[PDB]
């Protein structure tokens, strides 16, 4: 009955004030890509930054188990891009935020589905 | 010159014929700093400039590509370095890596150990090591032929890189090996290779590529680190972040360089030509299968 939850301390702790994770692995790239959430190679555009996935997940960051029963993470061994305005906490961004299942973008920070 | 708009500087070619006795590396810049772009750290910007560089050579390049990375963790452990490999590397590559301490990854698997831990079944088409003990930067001792890692790595190439296949190896005035550098005389071409981010160190990258399983060259290693040390003493790179900003041809073109079995009876001169155009490799195409040995112990009496 009992599992550590780590990404409710995580939130705590940051509203509490605390520094958010640091050392997620920024990449170089053209700032030209699609935009979209989390892709097999950098895809940021002219308003996010590209990321190393593994670097921006808190389970693989905090050394616990992924909150899926395989276990599998959805950032390992991909890109994820982050607007450059929340940039300062690739970690936070990843656990608060929603990745369209249609079009790949960040519910809210790129995914226009909802539009018309 | 406008090496400053370069990924960094490979030793020159007469520079490696030469015959110059081990001196004491001083650099002009050392303590220079390259202003790296915002955010981005050191290892990534090397890694970049180390693969910008890899992309001017011959390098083999087969569908199914194997790729194993030593010395991938950091002190923030993380790994830079194999996420910007994995950034070069074709969609699909099989990428390995290792360090002696633990960090995440993300490559396809990873192995926590000391490198003479790590057996694998399979042969690879590159080898990767930024492997260093900033131990040997003890300027008040003698300056040897290091063992260690680097009998490893020597042992490794011979065993386990498949003929075509490249190495970059990451090397110091202290941390260096003479067999390795024998060793790449065994490969259709080498050099040493210094990136213009961290041009201020005495660091480079020993890359040997398309390796042919045989001297071509007879290299005296004890020589050759003399003869790299000479360059780099009186060859002041300038420090450069430049070629940082231009990543729209970084990705490694996915050659899909033919792969054949062969049997060392069968390694022809048109063979031994093919693999030092980049144009084959010779290794086996099952499946990738990796191991690390652990030393059992029981404290407890
Ligand atoms: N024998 C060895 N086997 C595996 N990894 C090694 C070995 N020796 C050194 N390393 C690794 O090589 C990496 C070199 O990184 P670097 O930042 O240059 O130096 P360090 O991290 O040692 O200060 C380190 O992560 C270190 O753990
Ligand atoms: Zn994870
Ligand atoms: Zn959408």
């Amino acid at each position: 009955a009992f599992a550590v939850d780590a990404a409710k301390a995580y939130k705590d702790y940051l509203a509490s004030g605390g520094q958010p994770i640091t050392n997620c692995v920024k990449m170089l790239c053209t700032h030209t890509g699609t935009g979209q959430a989390i892709t097999v190679t950098p895809e940021a555009n002219m308003d996010q930054e590209s990321f190393g996935g593994a670097s921006c997940c808190l389970y693989c960051r905090c050394h616990i188990d992924h909150p899926n029963p395989k276990g599998f993470c959805d950032l390992k061994g991909k890109y994820v891009q982050i607007p450059t305005t929340c940039a300062n906490d690739p970690v936070g961004f990843t656990l608060k935020n929603t990745v369209c299942t249609v079009c790949g973008m960040w519910k809210g920070y790129g995914c226009s589905c909802d539009q018309l | 010159s406008s090496q400053a708009w370069q990924p960094g500087v490979a030793m020159p070619n007469l520079y490696k014929m030469q015959r110059m006795l081990l001196e004491k590396c001083d650099l002009q810049n050392y303590g220079d700093s390259a202003t790296l772009p915002k955010g981005i750290m050191m290892n990534v910007a090397k890694y970049t400039q180390l693969c910008q560089y890899l992309n001017t050579l011959t390098l083999a390049v087969p569908y199914n590509m194997r790729v194993i990375h030593f010395g991938a963790g950091s002190d923030k452990g993380v790994a830079p370095g194999t996420a910007v490999l994995r950034q070069w590397l074709p969609t699909g590559t099989l990428l390995v890596d290792s360090d002696l301490n633990d960090f995440v990854s993300d490559a396809d698997s990873t192995l926590i150990g000391d490198c003479a831990t790590v057996h694998t079944a399979n042969k690879w088409d590159l080898i990767i090591s930024d492997m260093y003990d900033p131990k040997t930067k003890n300027v008040t001792k003698e300056n040897d032929s290091k063992e260690g890692f680097f009998t490893y790595i020597c042992g490794f190439i011979q065993q386990k890189l498949a003929l075509g296949g490249s190495v970059a190896i990451k090397i110091t005035e202290h941390s260096w090996n003479a067999d390795l550098y024998k060793l790449m005389g065994h490969f259709a071409w080498w050099t040493a290779f210094v990136t213009n981010v961290n041009a201020s160190s005495s660091e480079a990258f020993l890359i040997g590529c398309n390796y042919l399983g045989k001297p071509r060259e007879q290299i005296d290693g004890y020589v050759m680190h003399a003869n790299y040390i000479f360059w780099r003493n009186t060859n002041p790179i300038q420090l450069s972040s430049y070629s940082l900003f231009d990543m729209s041809k970084f990705p490694l073109k996915l050659r899909g360089t033919a792969v054949m079995s062969l049997k060392e009876g069968q390694i022809n001169d048109m063979i031994l030509s093919l693999l030092s155009k980049g144009r084959l490799i010779i290794r086996e195409n099952n499946r990738v299968v990796i191991s690390s040995d652990v030393l059992v112990n029981n404290e407890n009496l």
